[PDB]
């Protein structure tokens, strides 16, 4: 009985964090999306047809992406709990009817 | 970083203050009474630039959310009360719950 | 020229009247005294982000 | 050195004109740049939204 209980606590932990790994991954997703999104600008910036006010132009976004960077990884949040900012760091999920047994997860 | 960029940095590197920025581009900070005891003291070369002024006690009933700044330092007040509020209502529930488990010791 | 320079001043006020006259449900915009406004984007406050109308 | 504007262009000399035609390009490089500085904020409020929902 102790065994069975723990082991509907270590369900409950095991969802836990795959709710953290989810949560994480979908801020990871709009992280691609924008860094893509400077790509093309940097592309379409190094062609030599541009003169200097253009270039400028592009620099724009590219400012206002990269502070979209930093916006989603110092606010992405579990409840309070933020998770792409390297605050996270290394936590331990048990996921176990008996103490001891633990997978680390690392967010960077 | 531009202030509002300082604010969400804050509240992502801690949450033992909550920092915001009102309508006049000055950097709020807010300590709630059940996080922090006393006054914060605040030094270095940022805070010697943002002088930070004697801190006034604030409560729900003095939300007044009229300005950018007062809504704000009231959604840091309203977390307060709702931690407060959760917090007992925890208290009662462990109470509730060792009821439950003399009730049916006695019933034995 | 003078018949251009009546356009040009007809278009000139055109200008000063789109910069004063437009507004978002009465909040003017154009006419600098947006000045700069912060928009909170995010479940928990200090998250803003600036917007700057001149 | 004279401070000109489009509200002090005049157009009936030859020479003013001409003075114009540079008033007028450096005003719309001011209504360009704005206008990119503009876009780059509602792209950037459409990736916001997009992790917000996610």
């Amino acid at each position: 009985n102790v065994q069975s209980r723990g082991l509907d606590v270590a369900v409950r932990n095991a969802n836990d964090g795959i709710s953290i790994a989810q949560t994480a991954e979908g801020a990871m997703n709009e992280t691609t999306n924008i860094l893509q999104r400077m790509r093309d600008l940097s592309l379409q910036s190094a062609n030599g047809s541009n003169s200097k006010s253009e270039r400028v132009a592009i620099q724009e976004e590219i400012t206002a992406l990269n502070d979209e960077l930093n916006r989603i990884a110092e606010t992405t949040s579990f409840g309070g709990n933020k998770l792409l900012n390297g605050t996270f760091s290394t936590k331990s999920f048990q996921i176990g009817a008996d103490n001891g047994e633990a997978v680390m997860l690392t967010l960077k | 970083d531009d202030i509002e960029e300082v604010a969400t940095y804050i509240n992502g590197q801690t949450d033992m203050v909550k920092a915001s920025v009102n309508e006049k581009g000055q950097l709020q900070i807010f300590a709630g009474n059940n996080k922090v005891t006393g006054d914060v003291a605040f030094s270095g070369g940022l805070a010697g630039a943002l002088n930070m002024q004697a801190g006034t006690a604030e409560t729900v009933d003095t939300i007044d959310v009229t300005s950018v700044g007062g809504a704000q330092q009231s959604v840091a007040v309203i977390d307060s009360a709702l931690k407060y509020v959760d917090s007992h209502r925890a208290e009662l529930g462990a109470f509730q719950n060792r009821f439950n488990h003399a009730i049916s010791n006695l019933d034995n």
